[PDB]
């Protein structure tokens, strides 16, 4: 059983927390970034790439008129791609939509992203890390933790998480031991390894 | 513990009384949310829904796009509806449910005037698709769309879009009514007190 | 207790009389659609109909497509046709039967006027397909409709579509009557006390 | 004596060779109207789907309603789709399928120029409706697609409505050749030498 940690949105303030939390318990994760963040955390970026993660793209302006609707999804994405190449050098091809790819990645989008190069991931648990934002760290993680692991049944498990909130890093803690307990190995994205998880079961992605 | 929030749009209609029915036989709750047009159609049927435990909220007055979010009319919209529901049963719902969704119509600006009028706001983890099959037998249809809603229902919450102005639609409630609590799901409705945030924004003061 | 049900639509025309004398001769009953303008052109035809044991419903005014189902007139279009019909045989009939049939034109809302006006709607379970034969040899074109009626007719109820303006149908009506009867069928009129659903929306409440 | 003719529509397109081998590994054959701008981006899936032994017929150049009928477009756009095929094929191929149906747009008018260019014009008898299923996982549209297409096929010939540009469509092709063959049909492809009608007009010059 493998379990694939992705966080959204970053890099941020906390995703040094999160990179050391990782280190300690030997974890690897998968990191979808925006433009404008990597843009302002470069060492972060390249941070978490030389530390044994994934380092995807997760698009320019994170806004879901832009990339679905007026279909600038594969742009922002090849853009964010160029950014991060600047930085490890290599050009990652995994994505992971904003806001997911169902039901904004129409078809002749999937057919711009098979022929850009890029695959897309969506996910498996929705840690609703979102819902606890503002309150109690302690608490609002501990409860973040109980829905994940609430969800873990699967032999393969990805898991939409967020690096620029406090309450979803203060409790990769505790998923990583009640995963770990139940037998998960926490293993990043890799290119080779590629397998189809998309809301849309489009196994070309 | 799982429930499952079935959640009926752009009522009251001709097949709401039905739908009433049938929630009603399989002690089921629900949640409505309704155009104001059709709340001065059918003024009984929001009494009733309201009267056999179910949610009543708003859905808008127009139902138009260019009016509710380009020209920003939606909490004004809101509580046109809210008035209405409330002089037929007598209570002020909060919980909104946005024409079209949320995403990408209620920016920013909309999302605070509705946090600043006491709404609450909801879309949905479960897009049944109901009235996109309106072209075959009600038979097939109502099947095609409780699949839909089985092979989708898999969190402990989910909240199923569907439409009660269909014919497709009410008639396929029976068949997830059936298929949802075999797979341990119980039917309640939106309580106002036990509020917790939907919406596509990832907005947690709605 | 195999019930066949013998449809003609488009009439009363030329080779109609020749139809009624047939069934007479094998005391068999039938249901006959009949267009506004053939109603008005043979009145005798219409009360004769009736007054051999057949029901006399209704096929519409214009039989135009896009007038009944694109603009929405087909319960407007069997409202008038009943009255033509209700002034010759002094019944108001109930039963209509769709040009091109219900499927897709007969929408969610057309159906709901249906209901409401009072009517029901009939499809087919056999397409005798005699339009495939016009203006070709009857004889040869009479005995392939069979073929195709006969061949098909495997439930206990069937309701076939034929034409009584086209003559290589009425010429097979000796055809289907033997092998059909053989079968175990027997030739009803509809009787609208009897009525069950055999539409193509499978909507039941016509 | 089963045959069903499996027709798309709006080709070629992104997902056709696929499609194309799905069909080899059945040894099936199918027919394929196609819209003039994608002969001229597609042209080796043109001669290819006629190298494999498949029907090459016309669907439009524009699929415009307005030109087509309101403008009487129809035959026009027929013959310049029929040279941009033949200077590939070698073929003129005479068969064509309405956009959007004959019914309504072909009128009497057109329909006689049909005949006089010596055109043929096929509609169908099931209508997979496979591009609505555009907002779901593909491979449940496949399944609805499938379920869609099997349950309906019940006379001795089947003119089975799909298009090939869009994934979910392809993807149901697999189910649907297995659930007809057990079904009992034979695969073929339209052959001009054995033409016989099928539009919703009844028009048997056609
Ligand atoms: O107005 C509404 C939403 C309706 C609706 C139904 C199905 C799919 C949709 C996709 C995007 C937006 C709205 C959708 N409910 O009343
Ligand atoms: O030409 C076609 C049309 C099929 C079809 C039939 C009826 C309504 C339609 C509406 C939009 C699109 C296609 C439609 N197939 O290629
Ligand atoms: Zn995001
Ligand atoms: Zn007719
Ligand atoms: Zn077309």
């Amino acid at each position: 059983k493998v379990a694939y940690l992705t966080f959204d949105d970053g890099p941020g303030k906390y995703t040094a927390e999160l990179l050391n939390t990782l280190k300690q318990h030997d974890a690897k994760a998968t990191f979808f970034l925006i433009g404008a963040n990597v843009k302002e955390f470069p060492d972060l970026v390249k941070r978490e790439n030389a530390e044994g993660h994934y380092v995807g793209m997760h698009s320019m302006t994170h806004n879901f008129a832009k990339l679905y609707k007026n279909g600038e999804y594969v742009n922002e994405m090849k853009e964010d791609q160029g950014l991060i190449a600047n930085i490890i050098g290599k050009s990652p091809k995994l994505t992971r939509p904003p806001y997911g790819s169902m039901p904004g990645l129409n078809e002749g989008l999937r057919n711009k992203v098979v022929e850009g190069g890029f695959k897309v991931w969506d996910w498996t648990i929705d840690s609703l890390d979102w819902r606890y934002n503002k309150m109690p760290v302690d608490a609002a993680a501990a409860q973040i933790a109980q829905n994940v692991l609430t969800n873990a049944t699967k032999p393969q498990e990805v898991i939409l998480m967020h690096d620029i909130h406090p309450q979803s890093v203060a409790a990769v803690p505790a998923i990583l031991k009640g995963l770990k307990e139940k037998g998960y190995e926490f293993e990043a994205y890799h290119e080779e390894s590629h397998f189809p998880v998309n809301f849309w079961h489009d196994n070309r992605m | 513990r799982k429930v499952a929030y079935l959640t009926f749009d752009d009522g009251p209609g001709k097949y709401t009384a039905e739908l009433l029915n049938t929630l009603k036989q399989h002690d089921a709750k629900a949640t409505f949310f309704l155009i104001g047009a059709n709340v001065k159609e059918f003024p009984d049927l929001v009494k009733r829904e309201n009267a056999e435990g179910h949610y009543v909220g708003m859905h808008s007055m127009t139902h138009n796009f260019a009016k509710l979010y380009k020209n920003g009319e939606y909490v004004n919209e809101m509580k046109e509806d809210q008035g209405l529901i409330a002089n037929i049963i007598g209570k002020s719902p909060k919980l909104t449910r946005p024409p079209y969704g949320s995403m990408p119509g209620l920016n920013e600006g909309l999302r605070n005037k509705v946090v600043e009028g006491g709404f609450k706001v909801w879309d949905w983890t479960i897009d049944s698709l109901d009235w996109r099959y309106n072209k075959m037998p009600v038979d097939a249809a109502a099947a095609q769309i409780a699949q839909n809603v089985l092979t989708n229902a898999t969190k402990p919450q989910e909240v199923i879009l569907m439409h009660d102005i269909h014919p497709q639609s009410v008639a396929a409630v029976p068949a997830i009514l059936k298929g949802l609590k075999e797979k341990g799901y119980e039917f309640e409705a939106y309580h106002e007190e036990s509020h917790f945030p939907v919406n596509f924004w990832h907005d947690n003061r709605m």
